């Protein structure tokens, strides 16, 4: 050619870590922890940030896959619809497993390798429809940065449909030479 | 000599040097022979790529003419460019068309349709740059050549023979684009598309992969069309 | 014909990517105005850079094929000789313009540095063509050019500002490709990068993007050159 668990960095408590590779580490309280872990064990899907395990000592910690890239919030503030489809794909999984997120926003949606989706006042309408409202604020962030007519309609319904219907909706939504 | 011009073209293509490739395929064309399938692809590629550069140039500067605001002389830069570019393109089009008509058409049997197809492709690009009414006479004699081609469309070779695929695709664009009749155009696009999708089959391993590309283009046109 | 229009008119040929037309356009600016300030000088630079860039890729590929293949292939030499003589003529054009307007006009450290660097790189492209007899003169002229540029830039442009950095990296390439000496390559590249790291608090607004990009290219080359 030519031309002319190892805890490391604090990310935001969230740390970049080492455990069989790169991993994100988040490190009354016991209960909040027990519940999160308890919920995470029940998730296994490409669009849900992969839970890898927990630690009780030296401190309480949740370990997940590392996502290189950043949050949707970070990015924004056909690809867009795909982010929306994936975001709906994981929310469906969650509800079908009777899980309500309660905190869906562009900060908790991580855009892995700038391709794969991995799951505060502005997103708050708790129920399945409350997450749907939040998700509609995400569509608003996606489409305003701050668009098919069917997508504005879908926004306004979610702002309410459940995720199967939302998914169905989004999914439905010269010569080469030798 | 003439096989060595095939090499010179292959060398020029690997060199990414399309304008000299056109001069080579022009000098090949003087022989008046029916070009074999590779020899024919080379003739096509050289002129195909040469024109594409001038077309996208023309698209940007025409877009800039519409976008331009204020005193004339800036718009006059774009005018001078359009005249310069459109004449450059015109002479290129007439250069290939004269060779295509004289050498290719008189000695042309799928060759006949291939050459007629080429004729209307270069005319389509002329229609893009055309202004005033001569625009009509160009699209008309172009559509005449595409009728002559489509009259052979199920005489010689299969409903999915590769040249038939391109022949159908480009004719649908005549109706859509500037004959401005997208519903008419959809009827040709979806009848050709669904005939090939129903056929679901073609002559050779090469043709299966090639055909699999083209139907996507037709879908993207049909789904864009009448949005 | 005025620099007032040509500030746009070259951007037109560039936005159309017809850089050869852009090159004639910028030559007319240059002989007319005898100056380009820090944006409009990019037009001159990018036009001539892309005109040689295509040729260099073609030449690289063609000459590679010539060595790769096997007497029949002698045609490759004909076309290489055409490309080399084009690229020679293009560089003679650039040299004659750069010397005649671009050396005597110079009235800021930026101008002196920029054109002197430019001279060296246009000789460096000739060096890719050159066999040994030509090559000695070509490399001497380029080494004079990069040295003269370096001396001024070393005093005048603090590494807070970008032009010095591109000068340093290309000056490093000139040794590594033509006269391979990885110590010289690291000496220029690593010392300049260490200076730029010492300047890293105090990059200008454009330098936050551009100089960090150039520093990344320094790390990239350093990686290849320590290999």
């Amino acid at each position: 050619r030519s031309s002319s668990i190892t805890v490391g960095q604090r990310i935001g408590t969230v740390y970049k870590g080492k455990w069989h590779g790169d991993v994100a580490v988040k490190m009354q309280q016991l209960q909040a922890f027990k519940n999160e872990v308890g919920v995470l064990r029940k998730t296994r899907h490409v669009n849900i940030l992969l839970f890898m395990g927990y630690s009780t000592k030296p401190q309480l910690a949740i370990v997940t896959q590392w996502c290189e890239g950043s949050s949707l919030y970070h990015h924004l503030h056909i690809k867009l619809i795909d982010i929306a489809r994936q975001t709906a794909q994981g929310m469906d999984y969650l509800h079908a497993k009777s899980i309500i997120h309660r905190d869906l926003k562009s900060n908790n949606i991580f855009l892995h390798e700038d391709l794969t989706v991995k799951i505060s006042i502005l997103w708050m309408a708790y129920s399945f429809q409350s997450d749907v409202y939040a998700f509609g604020i995400v569509l608003y962030e996606l489409m305003t940065g701050q668009c098919p007519k069917a997508m504005k309609r879908l926004m306004a319904e979610c702002l309410r449909p459940l995720f199967p219907q939302i998914l169905a909706s989004i999914e439905l939504l010269s010569e080469p030479s030798l | 000599d003439k096989n060595e011009l095939v090499q010179k073209a292959k060398l020029a293509e690997q060199a990414e040097r399309y304008d000299d490739m056109a001069a080579c395929m022009k000098s090949v064309t003087e022989q008046g022979a029916e070009l074999s399938n590779e020899e024919r692809n080379l003739l096509s590629v050289a002129y195909k790529n040469v024109v594409g550069a001038r077309r996208s140039s023309w698209r940007v500067v025409s877009s800039i003419e519409q976008k331009t605001e204020g005193a004339e002389k800036k718009q006059q830069m774009a005018r001078e460019y359009r005249e310069k570019i459109e004449t450059e393109l015109r002479d290129i089009c007439n250069d290939v068309l004269s060779l295509l008509e004289k050498f290719l058409i008189p000695n042309a049997a799928e060759s006949k349709v291939f050459y007629l197809k080429m004729k209307g492709d270069y005319y389509r690009y002329l229609a893009e740059v055309a202004a005033g009414d001569d625009k009509k006479g160009i699209v008309d004699q172009s559509q005449q050549a595409y009728q002559e081609a489509f009259e052979i469309s199920k005489k010689e070779m299969q409903p999915t023979h590769p040249i038939r695929l391109g022949l159908a695709l480009n004719f649908s664009v005549f109706y859509y684009e500037i004959l401005n009749s997208p519903e008419k155009a959809c009827s040709l696009a979806k009848t050709a598309f669904d005939e090939a999708i129903a056929e679901l089959d073609t002559l050779s391993e090469e043709s299966y992969k090639d055909s699999t590309l083209i139907m996507q283009l037709l879908r993207d046109n049909l789904t864009l069309w009448t949005s």
